[PDB]
RNA sequence: GCUG
DNA sequence: TCAGACTAGAGCCGCTG
DNA sequence: CAGCGGCTCTAGTCTGTCCAGC
């Protein structure tokens, strides 16, 4: 069960989310009472995982969205994790990326963080 | 076929003299590579072969 | 393609063997057995009707390989 | 104790897919066995693999 | 066990195992002789063996 | 959330040869990676994909396929940037207890750095005032095996504002 | 007797049995009778798989006792064996699951091993068809007795019961009397007539010989038993 | 001298119970399964 | 069975030890060295730096180290006053 | 010691 | 009991300087 | 005139001697 490749993060919210709903959906196609005494771990996983990531509104998120928000997002100069966490904080209001949001300091300029509202709420 | 070799006599190379080792301990003999062996045995040929009065001179 | 076309004796007991233990162990049996209780005598019937889901890997001595698919092989 | 020494000593011969013998270690004691390929226990004749004059009276 | 009086059992030599090699029987000699007489298991450290 | 490569020797038992491999060795790698922590690696879930599947080997044994499985599999490891959204689970009085959402009650804050009027005083008192943010801040994981937890985290709370709730 | 050869190269082996030999004509040439004492005691486990279930019922039904019969049930995952001769046997045969294994007795068509004790070459050793007899010795037919050097004159033999289905495979294609006839040193057959087989039939086909109809039909009738029965 | 010893050979192999290379061992067997190797990737 | 008790002793306690930390007043001079130039030996350029840290971090990120009067006059003198060997 |  | 092909020694004489 | 060195020779010694049963 060696790991290779420790690391490789791009999975938006939406994309995990995404194969989550295709999964749960998809597994109880074959869902098996066999496997009961051996294995029941996975389904408890991905049931809880599904509502924390619904918690975030990707309840009418769209695959289209990832690839439109990145074509603005490439502008900014953020770096590829600043940007997940603005996809996947989804900063509701100005004052997450006014504050909460990362690497506020110096390149802030009260410019393109207004911008970026304006990006964060399409 | 060595436990069928019975280690049998009546054997002279074909001359009435000369006994050889044969049977289990000749085969003995082969696969030990022993750098002597009981009874070595030169077969020469002679060239002008014609009579007995060269063959003895040599 | 260099190795032999003709199955050697010794691939024909070691597939048998093995489809033998996978027939003993519940595996799905492509020859429709009929009256069979043995399953020896079941993977040899599989053989004839060359319906055996197994490839012969032969590896040659340098460490190069060539897959023998069982029915492609001619049995003797 | 014959015995016993002989197969100590060649029981790891093997013939290969590339028609060689060759020992454990990859060393190589014939390139061909026996110099044909073939099988002593297939020889329909004296140590040859066909009679022919008996083949095609059959 | 050794025997009769014991229940013992029944050797497989050493000719009896230059026999199934002539056959190239390697599962049979392996069956033999490991499966059916002394199966174990031993923990090996893959650090200093 | 991050992918994770992993390769692992997958082995079907023999009355399962019906299915395709690509799926029955997909339900048995979830039977082996699911809701456990691998160390220094994060918490895996599921399988994303089957990246690369080799040849199906059969060894002089069991009788059972053996097939080598390279794949990705999705895991849970925060990067220590990541400003995410718990639960409160439970409160010590030493620091709050926060859990993500039926994901895992393991994420235990330490609680030092919020405004000072910090304390837990034992009847259940969040924070003395002035769904609940956490910023997850170090990786900390232990493996359990030592004679013949695991992933825990500590989790902050700067000078955010938290202007929708206080 | 040091652990390099009395412990490691040759080793005591369980399921085996020795008896005196005697002869049996009747057998063919791949068969071998086994006394009903040692099939009883003999057991390969059988592992339970739709082609067999039924058939493995009614020997978990007979038990250790009658001889198409079973000495222990093992459960699917469980390394503990039931000893078939307690409990009633009735209620374990409807408990049957896949992947139970039934050690039952050795039957007609298990594929045996056959070894006089001093092996010189590789037919000293052979596989044989079991076929379960009456009497106790083991009993082949004598076209055999030329590989294995055996003499019927109080003469004992080993009995080997291969317990897996891959060394039963390699048992009977390599190892088979029919893949045998030939001794690999000169290729000259050695399963043969011998005594009173070849005498017989000399004295048969010599020139002298003349049959009428009634005693022509009394000699061939005789070969019509076994797989010749159904042939015109 | 400290040698390692190749269990390769046909003795030691009879001693530490693995099956011999000569004979029925010098080959592989794959399993013939309906499968597809390098399967369509979820893009991301 | 007279030793077959315990292991023989935690310790053996020998009844003559040492002396003292002999030549105790001039190592004051060395043993600050000791210490004075291992802070120097450390904090040098003649040593080497664990990149294999930096090839094991994945999370690289900008604001962060991962990230980022001699008085005297000219002369020349060259002397041979050492060997003129090897 | 004898049988194999 | 019967070699048996290793392992040192005792030399030996005669060139080897 | 003397010294290596290999030869050459004793002889010294440890190493085997079928499988299995009772
Ligand atoms: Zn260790």
């Amino acid at each position: 069960m060696e790991v290779k490749d420790a690391n490789s993060a791009l999975l938006s919210n939406y994309e995990v989310f995404q194969l989550l709903t295709d999964l749960k959906e998809q597994r109880k196609e074959s869902g098996k009472n066999k496997h009961s005494s051996g294995q029941q771990n996975l389904n408890t996983i991905t049931y809880e995982t599904l509502k924390y990531i619904s918690k975030t509104p990707c309840r009418h998120q769209s695959p289209e969205i990832v690839r439109e928000f990145l074509t603005a997002l490439k502008s900014h100069k953020l770096t590829k994790a600043e940007k997940l966490q603005l996809l996947n904080h989804r900063p509701v209001t100005a004052v997450e990326i006014q504050l909460m949001v990362e690497e506020s300091e110096e390149r802030l300029t009260e410019e393109q963080i207004e911008a970026l509202l304006h990006t964060v709420t399409s | 076929p060595g436990t069928q070799m019975t280690l049998k006599t009546f054997h002279f190379a074909g001359v009435a003299s000369m006994n050889i080792t044969l049977g289990v301990p000749r085969i003995k003999e082969i696969i030990n590579a022993s750098k002597a062996i009981s009874t070595p045995i030169i077969t020469a040929q002679l060239d002008k072969d014609d009579d007995a009065d060269y063959a003895r001179l040599v | 393609r260099i190795t032999t076309p003709y199955m050697t004796k010794y691939e024909r007991a070691r597939v048998l063997g093995t489809r033998a233990l996978q027939i003993a162990m519940c595996a799905p049996v492509m020859v429709e057995l009929e009256g069979e209780t043995d399953p020896l005598l079941i993977a040899m019937k599989e053989l004839k009707a060359r319906k055996i889901p197994i490839i012969i890997r032969r590896y040659l001595p340098d460490g190069s390989y060539e897959d023998w698919g069982v029915d492609e092989l001619i049995i003797t | 104790y014959m015995q016993r020494r002989l197969v100590k000593s060649l029981e790891d011969l093997c013939s290969q897919y590339d028609l060689t013998v060759r020992s454990s270690t990859g060393d190589i004691i014939q390139f061909i066995y026996g110099g044909d390929g073939l099988d002593p226990a297939a020889m329909e004749g004296k140590d040859e693999p066909l009679e022919f004059k008996r083949v095609l009276d059959n | 066990t050794e025997g009769r009086s014991r229940d013992g059992g029944l050797r497989l030599g050493e000719m009896e195992r230059d026999c199934l090699i002539g056959y190239g029987a390697s599962m049979l000699l392996l069956e033999r002789l490991m499966i059916s007489s002394d199966a174990f298991e031993v923990d090996v450290c893959g650090q200093c063996g | 959330f991050v992918l994770v490569e992993m390769v692992d020797t997958v082995r079907i038992p023999p009355w399962q040869f019906e299915r395709k491999l690509n799926d029955s060795i997909a339900e048995e790698l979830n039977k082996k990676l699911a809701n456990k922590v691998v160390y220094n690696v994060g918490l895996c879930i599921c399988l994303f994909d089957i990246t690369k599947l080799e040849d199906a080997y059969v060894f002089p044994g069991d009788g059972a396929s053996h097939t080598k499985v390279h794949f990705r599999c999705v895991v849970f490891h925060p990067f220590l940037d990541e400003i995410l959204i718990g639960k409160i689970k439970g409160c010590s009085p030493e620091g709050v207890h926060v859990s993500l959402g039926f994901f895992d009650d393991i994420l235990i804050p330490p609680e030092s750095l919020q405004q000072p009027a910090k304390f837990d005083e034992a009847e259940q008192v969040w924070v003395w005032e002035y769904g609940e943010e956490i910023r997850f801040r170090v990786v900390d994981e232990s493996f359990v095996d030592t004679s013949p937890y695991t992933l825990v985290g500590s989790i902050s709370e700067p000078g955010l504002g938290l202007l929708s709730w206080w | 007797q040091g652990r390099f050869r009395g412990n490691l190269s040759g080793k005591r082996v369980d399921f085996s049995g020795r008896t005196v030999i005697s002869p049996d004509p009747n057998l063919r040439i791949d068969e071998v009778a086994v006394p009903v004492h040692v099939a009883k005691i003999l057991t390969f486990p059988e592992k339970v798989n739709k082609a067999n279930i039924n058939f493995l019922r009614k020997l978990v039904q007979n038990g250790p006792e009658v001889h198409p019969g079973a000495n222990f049930i093992q459960q699917r995952h469980t390394q503990m064996k039931r000893f078939l001769k307690y409990g009633n046997r009735e209620k374990m045969a409807q408990e049957l699951k896949y992947g139970d294994i039934v050690e039952r007795h050795l039957i007609d068509g298990d594929v045996v091993l056959f070894n006089r004790q001093p092996s010189l070459h590789k037919l000293s050793i052979m596989a044989h068809l079991a076929r379960v007899k009456p009497h106790r010795t083991f009993r082949f037919n004598e076209c055999v007795c030329t590989p294995y050097n055996a003499d019927f004159d109080g003469d004992e033999m080993n009995l080997h019961l291969p317990q897996t289905e891959e060394a039963k495979a390699e048992a009977l294609v390599l190892m088979g009397t029919k893949a045998n006839l030939v001794t690999p040193r000169n290729g000259e057959p050695l399963i043969a007539a011998i005594q009173d087989f070849l005498t017989g039939a000399y004295l048969l086909t010599l020139k002298d010989t003349f049959f009428d109809r009634a005693k022509a039909c009394q000699i061939i009738a005789s070969i019509l038993v076994g797989k010749d029965e159904k042939i015109k | 001298f400290g040698q390692k010893d190749s269990v390769c050979g046909v003795s030691e192999c009879i001693i530490m119970g693995i099956p011999m290379n000569i004979g029925t061992g010098l080959f592989k067997l794959l399993h013939k399964a309906d499968r597809d190797p390098n399967p369509p990737k979820r893009p991301l | 069975f007279s030793k077959g008790e315990k292991l023989p002793d935690v310790v053996l306690k020998p009844p003559p030890l040492f002396p003292d930390t002999d030549y105790k007043p001039v190592p004051l001079k060395t043993g600050e060295g000791e210490e004075y130039m291992l802070a120097l030996k450390q904090e040098l350029r003649e040593t080497m730096k664990r990149m294999p840290y930096f090839i094991e971090t994945p999370e690289e990120r900008q604001d962060i180290e991962r990230y980022s009067d001699w008085r005297r006059l000219p002369r020349e003198m060259m002397p041979r006053n050492k060997c003129k060997k090897a």
